[PDB]
RNA sequence: UUUUUU
């Protein structure tokens, strides 16, 4: 039971037992022990090494609940995203009863956010949110949050590039006392978004990763296939026939090819789901927890899964669509091989851009990412 | 009428001071 | 286009 040695409450080392946690990785390990003192993090991590936890268990030790009133605020940038930090909330609360938290997104009635805000047994603590829905409870009064202590900023560069959330997170970083703890995190720090991000911390603990060629996951096999857009189908469910994944995840650049690439999926008996935007809410969570929950092995989405998105089985990655620039698919191959495990990613190459963004992901990393051997590759090598 | 790059970085600094 | 309140 490594993490007793961080000297945390004896429910909160109870509920670390509980998930199988026994020893901190890196990031933890260099983050964790400061930001319990409350001193503001900007911290960048590798995909999939535990970045949650920090933040999570950080917040959670410093918390002391008063009731009805927010003192943890974290924000990232899905929705799904954020219903998964907010289970990792309950996971490690488990044995901390006072502790009440709440995830708020859009695609649900705003006045039934209202009614579980008010109330006594769901008041939280805790809120975990997307900036769009977020800023419309602080704006509408829904919330208050005149005692946050903690603020968390989950895929921070994705948050602050993008400007209609950037707006957001401004005007509800501007509702918080200005005396609080601000954390960051995100497996891509550019030096083009560090200036953006200090303008929030105060004399912060800085973690970087400034030789970006250990931003690649070593247990991670890249692979490109260059062929035309007419010859995807045929050769993703060859591909699919063929490699030895438990679950895959396949992404996309658009919603409407997504829907139609999940119909022929399931069609040509490859059970799939598919989630994105332009879809009911209830429906993209239930699909989520369909796939999460291993009911189906094949995941078509777009980059609403680019990000964050923890789900151990994903051991193969395939880029159906290339992204427009090098962090997306960082992100993206992510989702698998989580916690150093290992896993395989393959990207199809059916353009000129494909070729100068695949061209540009090798300088920046450093990897090769070989060709598709014609023969295959033998199923050892990522297993 | 929504705001600019400009302005946010001005917004957060009147936000420390 | 993709993600983010209506
Ligand atoms: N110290 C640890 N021991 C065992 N598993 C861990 C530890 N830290 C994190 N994990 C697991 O690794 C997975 C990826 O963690 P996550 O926080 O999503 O990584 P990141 O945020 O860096 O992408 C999670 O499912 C989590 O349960
Ligand atoms: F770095 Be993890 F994929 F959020
Ligand atoms: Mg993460």
């Amino acid at each position: 039971t490594g993490f007793k040695d961080f000297l945390l409450k004896p429910e909160l080392s109870r509920a670390i037992i509980d998930c199988g946690f026994e020893h901190p990785s890196e990031v933890q390990q260099h983050t964790i022990p400061q930001s319990i003192h409350g001193t503001d993090v900007l911290c960048q991590a590798k995909s999939g090494l535990g970045k949650t936890a920090v933040f999570v268990l950080s917040t959670l030790q410093q918390l002391d609940p008063v009731p009805g009133e927010v003192a943890v605020v974290v924000i990232c940038n899905a929705r799904e995203l954020a219903y998964q930090i907010r289970n990792e909330y309950l996971r490690f609360s488990k044995y901390m009863p006072d502790v009440k938290t709440a995830v708020f997104y859009g695609g649900t009635p705003i006045s039934k956010d209202a009614e579980l805000l008010k109330n006594k047994d769901t008041a939280p603590h805790i809120v975990v949110a997307t900036p769009g829905r977020l800023k419309a409870l602080v704006r509408e009064k829904y919330i208050d949050l005149s005692h946050v202590k903690n603020f968390v900023i989950d895929e921070c560069d994705k948050v602050l590039e993008e400007l209609d959330m950037r707006r957001d997170v401004q005007e509800i970083f501007r509702a918080t006392p200005r005396d609080k703890q601000v954390m960051m995190f995100s497996a891509t720090l550019s030096q083009e978004i560090r200036p953006i991000c200090r303008r929030f911390l105060q004399n912060p603990l800085e973690i970087f990763v400034d030789d970006e060629a250990k931003l690649t996951l070593h247990g991670l096999q890249q692979y490109y296939i260059k062929l035309e857009e007419r010859e995807k189908n045929r050769k993703l469910a060859q591909l699919l026939d063929d490699l030895e994944f438990n679950q895959v995840i396949i992404f996309v650049k658009s919603t409407t090819r997504a829907n139609e690439l999940t119909k022929l999926l399931n069609a040509s008996n490859f059970p799939a789901i598919t989630v994105h935007g332009h879809m009911k809410q209830e429906e993209r969570i239930a699909r989520y927890k369909a796939f999460k929950d291993f009911e189906k092995r094949i995941c078509v989405s777009t980059d609403v899964f680019g990000r964050g998105i923890d789900i151990e089985r994903i051991n193969l990655a395939i880029n159906y669509d290339l992204t427009n620039e090098a962090d997306q698919y960082l992100h993206r191959v992510g989702r698998a091989g989580r916690f150093g495990t290992k896993g395989l990613a393959i990207s199809f190459v059916s353009s000129k851009e494909d070729e100068e963004v695949l061209a540009k992901i090798q300088e920046r990393f450093d990897v090769k990412i070989a060709e598709f051997p014609e023969e295959g590759i033998d199923p050892s090598t990522y297993l | 009428a929504k705001k600019s790059l400009e302005d946010l970085d001005k917004e957060m600094a009147d936000y420390f001071e």
